[PDB]
């Protein structure tokens, strides 16, 4: 197989076309100089996230592909943005597939969900990271962060902003380098040489809480607390797992590409024994994926979906064996937030685990049957792909080659779609492999209201983007980490549009002006992931051929109706096509 | 004119008004399907028709008496929409079927003003055509007048 | 051959020392720890240009070789000026001669040369570099921006400066991450989902001047098309391309360290198959070099000679071969701006490809036959070293090494050059490889002056840097591709020295202040490229041995010669003579 | 005094029969370091009790202060010492005591909590309206720690 190199950026708070064009582009337009690059792949969703794919030639060396990736992106991260920068770029040369998964339950029930996913990232995940042959770690859940729940209606109470809140952060959860006394070069005939401390970054809630933001013209003071509730809580909540339907986090484990498939795995479970002693109580280390024996199932459902419809279609693929292939199935570890193929509130995945072979007998209990089984009883769950499957049509992606843009190339896909389905003696299941466009809340900052009343931008772009997506502001330690300080609105005040007119910003003359004053607002559509094939924006299209026919005359037919579409649109053949 | 969350048969139209699928259209009508059926922003099967530019499913639905102005979660009407992306014989057949050429969302912003922002000469001349209220102001108090001398088309400042 | 890697910058409307002190000698002092490395040398010239090249020894491994290098520029990264950073620094590793030419012509004339230009950049250039085996692509032109072409008699008239226009780009053309309607975490029960899209970088020049500076206190706007003319144009116009005197583009192409050329040269062209399709009508591909068949011929002026002087010398160079060499010669392709030594306004370059082989029967119609009387006819052309060659010497490098001074060292060159000149039976035309001091024009800000008006040095420097120079802002989105937005005075303005007292600053009480209130001017020498040579300044000479005594003897003159110099100066022997 | 630096860093790591061996043999009960700390600062900072107690019977200065004013009450109020501060007390320390910046052991406990230490100092007659330099009593420290339990106590 061609050896495969992804870099991954992540922009919280970011759309898809805003990640596209300000992350996407600008990396790969800096993709030259790579040696033996058969072609480039690349996916910018609304979670804010980027995936670039690079796969290189067979026979091509891993490692010197990922450094000249690596050095490459180096060179371009002074193009991102600030934003991008602090959540840290991967480059990582792994597989597809993951190699093992380490789960971790709390049979105690003395910590939740989200406390277990804090725990294994904070003292298991990084040197799990450092084993021999790991290439990529992932982890279900969430670190902690310091998660600061702005409320606006107690902002606009003392004529604030989540700019003075992120600016008062910045100020009072500080690491100072102050120097020290009787320092190099010192007055001779000195006896005391000590350091000094100024400002310790913040370990706690309760010092978080009494940051003091103001100070009234009375004499009282308005600390962060008072506008905001300071609690612990995950850096996102995208994904949240559960092992047998009960609480759990996890590690997905996935093998470094060239690295010894079994002596990695004992090296995982070796380093986990040096955890397992100081484990809080009820902590519990559980296998449920080791790689016959084991088997996945995905979930996908389509863009626009929430996590509360993933996870009815999760219990029904965990109720099914948990139920009615107990006999056969000893454990399963799903995951929401999290699919084969990458991120999504639209997706999910569940890995099987059976029972030992001996106890399973005959050729109805093998992963080969049970997963024919499955599948042939989660098809009919409706608006939603559930496969099974242990560890052969055609792979095509249609290119914008001359600048037509998103909707135009959306048309000439449909386009083509529908002539395929004209021909099903030919090509089966023509379909797109992305997403459709989904509503999307387009709001417009009118500019001349905004300076008629001294409203700064980015005052405005700052309320707007902290409050209802998130800003990551700077670090603090917790127990003796570092971890990251959040600075949020609360659910209650981000979740319908008549809410935006509740957030103010202040004025150059102290008027507290509210989001309704200078906005306007629209539902459009807009897309929730954006494509891109060899740096041109594309949509990979998947099918197959008909009974009985091969799939060059399959393929022969796709390029005819291909060169039928509008100018500008291209097409070009990738994966096992290639 | 503010239309509630639907079920299933009533989903399968609002999806098939957005691909433009003609033939289903017409056979979920048949079977009773509610023609002022929602999603969760409150766009109509008539919203998606008009939005994706599908005159003819624009003629069905208005056959079967969907409302040609409802209103979605923000105050938008179907004839906002079609004016707003250039097409022009679905402001005819809305304008033609009642539809409220001076209707203005939660912003002030009517048919007139989105036809002019997007230099929509053909469709700033139907609109007015059939009334459109030339001084129209949005909450800024900008009329389609203003948007011309902002924009730079002086088509359209002939036009107003 | 002796393999090279090469670190190129940019920073725009940056002088020659400029460049050297803050961008070439910060990569310059970490180029150490770097194995197998025989000499380093650079120039920094007054394009804003810096090229350090770095030469290792026979059978380095070049992939290595690179990694070395860009590692240790990372030390230096952080210390470069944020303009130097976003310009992209480009390491690479590649031969420094060109393995073909590939030219773009638009046989309708629809397009112009700028046209042409953006079209080979924005469409063709990358897929083009991402290439397996291409080592460098140099663009014959430059791709698009948007261009801001301030008036500064309009801007005074509405108390705005440079800074206030640069303001206003990045807030109005900005991409906003604004975050989602019942974002994770949600109100439990949530059903509304969907991504939140505030402002998104602008697509066209309407859009550009729609950009809001102010509102005056009467009410009425004054938009940024009212103080500037806004047009789509070439990041920079320093290169200009002709095929057979009809306008064109191209890139040329350096084939990597250790690539196949035939295999490469094969890559290129089938690439180029795949974007022929989407070509706009009347442009079309020609292949005016392909490595007898060719030559090239160079042309360089003195430093001074502007692009006009050097087009006249192309002309002649076209002419000859396109009225004397007729029966010989098929194509011309001319490239104004970019030379044999680089980038810069007085040098030129002329790729000549000859007819077949077939139809120039003879010996006087092959290849050095053609390139004799060619650099014959060239050989009386005034103020211009003007010669052709297919594709003895000595390489001499005078070394600053008691940091005497640029002008110091241009006497100690000039009093070995003349010392060189009485010894014909040894030395044959002795002469430096760099550029002669021109002058330039020397402005000083009185601090007082400025203090006392209340007007800052960063809006001073921002406002002349900006006007006469142009600075990058941001990107804006042209076609569905990232591209930069550059401000600059129109060209009306920055003309003549009388030009900069009509550049007006806003001080902290509000009144405009005329560049000429705290500024005084005067002429000066100074040089419009800087050489260096393992880290210190250098002075490059070059000449050959005298008829039929070996180079040993020359060299053996030249080390008597230069030990005769003043005390501080030192010397080495490069490329050929190492 | 050489002695009197070896019982220094004795006391600092709580090794009693190397202190009681430098007692016997005359080393200066009150030598003090470079930043003004006394055998009997380091033994409360540290909270090595029976230290502090040795230190006192051989006449041990309970109320010496460092160069900013901070007494060994000052340091075992802060580091939650509590047998220390009881002790300390018995043998005659100022429990109104104020260093440089006008802060008392009130105020030390007080900010980190020491609910306990309180509550002993408050027994032995700490002022509750002591004022440091900022103007701030121990109740305006509960106020902004937001520690309601001890908001209680001093009412």
């Amino acid at each position: 197989a061609p050896p495969a190199v992804t870099i991954s950026a992540s922009y919280p708070g970011a759309d898809a076309k805003t990640v596209q064009d300000t992350v996407t582009q600008v990396i790969e337009q800096n993709m030259n100089g790579i040696d033996n690059l058969m072609y480039m792949s690349s996916n910018s969703d609304s979670t804010g996230t980027v995936q670039i794919t690079l796969t290189f030639e067979s026979g091509t060396d891993a490692d010197i592909a990922q450094v000249q990736v690596q050095n490459k992106l180096q060179l371009a991260m002074p193009l991102l943005p600030q934003e991008v920068q602090q959540q840290g770029v991967s480059v990582e040369k792994s597989s597809s597939s993951f190699l093992m998964v380490v789960g971790v339950i709390n049979t105690d029930g003395t910590m939740t969900q989200e406390d277990i996913s804090d725990y294994v990232a904070a003292n298991m995940k990084d040197a799990i990271s450092r084993t021999s042959g790991v290439g990529d770690v992932q982890l279900f859940g969430s670190q902690y962060a310091m998660r600061i729940w702005m409320n606006p209606n107690e902002l606009n109470k003392f004529q604030l902003t989540p700019v003075d809140v992120i600016t008062a952060i910045k100020a009072q959860n500080a690491q100072v380098a102050a120097g020290q006394l009787g320092g190099t070069p010192p007055v001779k005939g000195q006896q005391l040489n000590a350091s000094i401390i100024a400002q310790t970054r913040l370990t706690s809630t309760e010092e978080f809480g009494k940051i003091l933001l103001k100070v009234n013209q009375d004499g009282s003071r308005v600390l962060l607390r008072d506008v905001a509730k300071i609690e612990l809580g995950g850096e996102n909540y995208d994904i949240i797992a559960e092992f047998n339907g009960q609480p759990a986090s996890g590690l997905g484990i996935k093998l470094a590409t060239g690295a010894n498939a079994l002596d990695t795995a004992a090296a995982i479970r070796a380093e986990l024994a040096k955890m397992e002693p100081f484990f809080p109580s009820g902590l519990k280390i559980v296998y449920p994926y080791d790689t016959q024996g084991v088997f996945m199932t995905m979930v996908q459902l389509p863009a626009g979906a929430t996590q509360e419809r993933t996870q009815k279609v999760l219990n029904e693929v965990t109720h099914y064996y948990l139920t009615k292939e107990k006999n056969n199935v000893e454990s399963v570890f799903a995951v929401n937030g999290f699919g084969f193929a990458g991120r999504g509130q639209n997706t999910g995945i569940a890995f099987v685990s059976l029972k030992d072979w001996a106890d399973r007998p005959g050729e109805e209990n093998k992963v080969e049957a049970i997963t024919m089984r499955a599948t042939r009883a989660f098809s009919q769950i409706k608006d939603a792909m559930v496969f099974a499957f242990n560890l052969t049509g055609f792979d095509f992606e249609l290119i914008d080659q001359a600048g037509l843009g998103h909707e135009k190339l959306t048309q000439a896909r449909n386009q083509l779609l529908a002539e395929a389905a004209k021909h099903p003696d030919m090509l089966t299941s023509v379909r797109p492999n992305g997403l459709e466009d989904t509503p999307q809340f387009k709001i417009d900052i009118d500019q001349e209201k905004a300076q008629a009343l001294g409203v700064s931008i980015n005052d405005i772009n700052t309320t707007l983007g902290a409050a209802w997506g998130g800003s990551y502001v700077n670090d603090f330690i917790d127990r003796g980490r570092v971890k990251k300080v959040y600075v949020m609105s609360e659910a209650k005040y981000r979740m319908l549009p008549d809410d935006i007119g509740d957030w103010y910003v202040r004025a150059a003359d102290g008027q507290m002006v509210p989001f309704s004053a200078f906005s306007s607002s629209r539902w459009e559509y807009g897309s929730p992931r954006l494509e891109r094939y060899n740096g041109l924006p594309s949509m990979e299209i998947l099918g197959q051929a008909a009974p009985g026919k091969s799939t060059g005359e399959a393929m022969e037919l796709m390029e005819q109706l291909a060169s039928k579409l509008p100018t500008g649109v291209g097409y070009d053949w990738t994966g096992m096509s290639y | 004119h503010h239309h509630h969350h639907g079920s299933d048969l009533g989903k399968k139209l609002l999806e098939a008004a957005r691909a433009g699928r003609d033939d289903e259209v017409r056979i979920l009508m048949a079977n009773g399907a509610d023609v002022n059926a929602a999603d969760v922003v409150g766009w109509t099967p008539l919203h998606l028709a008009a939005y994706w530019g599908h005159l003819e499913i624009v003629e069905v639905l208005l056959k079967n008496g969907a409302d040609v102005n409802a209103y979605d979660t923000l105050g938008s009407t179907p004839l906002h929409l079609a004016a707003h992306f250039g097409h022009l014989e679905i402001v005819e057949v809305l304008l033609k079927n009642g539809a409220d050429v001076n209707a203005k969302d939660d912003n002030g912003i009517t048919p007139l003003h989105l036809a002019a922002n997007r230099g929509h000469l053909e469709i700033v001349e139907v609109l007015l055509k059939y009334g459109a209220d030339v001084n129209a102001q949005d909450k800024f108090g900008k009329t389609a007048f203003d948007i011309s001398i902002n924009n730079g088309n002086e088509d359209l400042a002939e036009i107003l």
